[PDB]
RNA sequence: GCUUGAGUCUCGUAGAGGGGGGUAGAAUUCCAGGUGUAGCGGUGAAAUGCGUAGAGAUCUGGAGGAAUACCGGUGGCGAAGGCGGCCCCCUGGACGAAGACUGACGCUCAGGUGCGAAAGCGUGGGGAGCAAACAGGAUUAGAUACCCUGGUAGUCCACGCCGUAAACGAUGUCGACUUGGAGGUUGUGCCCUUGAGGCGUGGCUUCCGGAGCUAACGCGUUAAGUCGACCGCCUGGGGAGUA
């Protein structure tokens, strides 16, 4: 059970769906027994390059604690998905808890 | 790159281009792929940057 | 390289205690359970030849230390490759 | 004819040639002028001469829009380019935005061997 | 720096047109340049910075 | 027996070390479409080439392949070959701090085995750019070249082969000792930090130089100095690294 820090775009047009989203991917996290440390919903912001056009998108920051397999599982839902547009997962950096 | 026009101006005069752009960058990739002149231009162009 | 619960689970067996990490018997046991943990990951990959520049050096250090322990004492060296299951 | 009454001044500023293409902010051109068909074919057409004859010459032809606001957009190196843009000024234009848009790669294809002159 | 969220400082550290600032400018020490590097270009992928000034 | 060699464990650090998978942005080419019109491209100059069947320029949409600007640095990592977007997974090594443990377990190495740029070969893919061959245009006395316009293998992927390079610090490996200076990079301790602090202690690395050595040139604590261990190789040029 190591660290990691998912952000991940969201298309505007489904930015209503996007706490109900938030909820069962940390509901994901919660079936293998990781724990979530922060979560941030940074709202519908300026994109610095359009992408798909598409400018202004919804971003998630999530800082999950988690086994390796349910962040797998939940990268390959961010793949099928077409809500979500770039993901990133990344490093341990062990657990953080701030803003910015 | 992009300079607006100024309300009282005749020579917008952009140093723009000059910082970046035209004199190395383009003249640079004109000519081959090598991995080799590029180590020793490097490396006497950082040989001859001495006191 | 390997877990240090797993590192601590070998010195615990085949040290006289915890604390004799560097006796033959558990340097011996240490590379032997990274030499098999990496026959898992080159049986994939088999490729990667720097990892088993590093493989190599582990098999060849086992080595030079069963010579040792062989020609120091010979009933530590038949209990210990016993308890191991290497020689074949 | 049909108005525009702003647009972007695409000029395109090689070794060999510049050519300049008066368009609209759509990005229909409305009309161009090169220096190789302004005369001087040849070791004169890459000068900034000849960039501000094709540049002038580019002024005319479209006098039936009744441009007065226009971005510039500068590709290539060249002899020209510099010179181009007077040009445009000395042709009652309000020059606006003058951006250099010289594709650069981000490390992409290979460039040609060439040239052991 | 070591972060890549805080694009404030991050576009200090960057040029008009998207480009990262040589170290031979700015001071900023050889680890921090990588790591400030690398975090722009995490930053560029988000969308956070722009990759070049003309997209 | 013993710890000053060698190794193990604890905690961290930096890194283009390796292998697998994914993704991103610029750009080139192609395709479809809009505007638009007489050239474009190229060169020392030209011509071949492309273009009123509408090119080049320009905007929109798409496909595809390769490489990854800026950071980037006599910077880093690797035994060497070599390794440069970003992210994940598997994995090798190095270095540092204090302490513990084993207790000479070490060094070199003929045969042997492994790894080994590029080009090349085999099978199957892929093929945007570049480009041996090739074709055309020039140049020229000639031009099987340099220059121009095209352009196939190849370069890219998977697996196997080859087994070489100015594979080069033209400097085998390991260890010890012998004046200095300026840097770079990566650890760390101490001390008003009371800066752009001070003072030390390691690892790797760059430039200049002292003694010494050297035919000289130069090397110069990373030695080509002063020694020890083991290996490899040399014995005039050619013929010939050939039969």
């Amino acid at each position: 059970m190591r660290h990691y820090e998912i952000v991940f775009m969201v298309h505007p047009d489904q930015s209503e769906q996007v706490p109900g989203m938030i909820e069962r991917y940390t509901a994901a996290i919660t079936g293998a027994e990781g724990k979530i440390h922060r979560l941030e919903d940074w709202g519908r912001r300026q994109l610095a390059y359009p992408i798909n056009k598409l400018h202004k998108a919804h971003y998630v920051l999530m800082n999950v604690e988690a086994p390796q397999e349910v962040i797998d599982e939940l990268e390959t839902t961010f793949r099928f998905n077409d809500a979500v547009i770039r993901s990133m997962v990344m490093r341990t950096k062990h657990a953080v808890t701030e803003a910015s | 790159i992009k300079v607006r026009e100024n309300e009282p101006f005749d020579v917008a005069l952009r140093r723009f281009k000059r910082s970046c752009e035209k004199a190395g960058v383009l003249a640079e990739v004109r000519r081959r792929e090598f991995y080799e002149k590029p180590t020793t231009e490097r490396k006497r162009a950082k040989a001859s940057a001495v006191k | 390289s390997l877990s240090t619960e797993a590192t601590a689970k070998i010195v615990s067996e085949f040290g006289r205690d915890a604390n004799d990490t560097g006796s033959t018997e558990v340097q011996v046991a240490l590379l032997t359970a990274q030499i098999n943990h990496l026959q898992g990951h080159f049986a994939e990959h088999k490729k990667d030849h720097h990892s088993r520049r590093g493989l190599l050096r582990m098999v060849s250090q086992r080595r030079k230390l069963l010579d040792y322990l062989k020609r120091k004492d010979v009933a530590r060296y038949t209990q210990l490759i016993e308890r191991l299951g290497l020689r074949r | 004819r049909k108005q525009v009454s702003d647009g972007v001044a695409h000029i395109h500023a090689s070794f060999n040639n510049t050519i300049v293409t008066i368009t609209d902010r759509q990005g229909n051109a409305l009309g161009w002028a090169t220096a190789g068909g302004s005369g001087f074919r040849g070791s004169r057409k890459s000068t900034p001469f000849a960039a501000q004859v094709a540049a002038e010459r580019c002024a005319d032809a479209v006098k039936e829009y009744g441009i007065k606001n226009l971005e510039v957009m500068v590709k290539g190196p060249g002899p020209g380019r510099e010179s181009t843009i007077r040009a445009l000024n000395a042709a009652g234009f309000r020059i606006t935005n003058i951006t250099d848009v010289t594709p650069i790669p981000h490390n992409g294809c290979r460039p040609p061997k060439k040239r052991r002159v | 720096e070591i972060d890549y969220k805080d694009i404030a400082t991050l576009k200090n550290y960057i040029t008009e047109s998207g480009k990262i600032v040589p170290s031979r400018i700015t001071g900023t020490r050889a680890k921090y340049q990588r790591q400030l590097a690398r975090a722009i270009k995490r930053a560029r992928y988000l969308s956070l910075l722009p990759y070049t000034d003309r997209h």
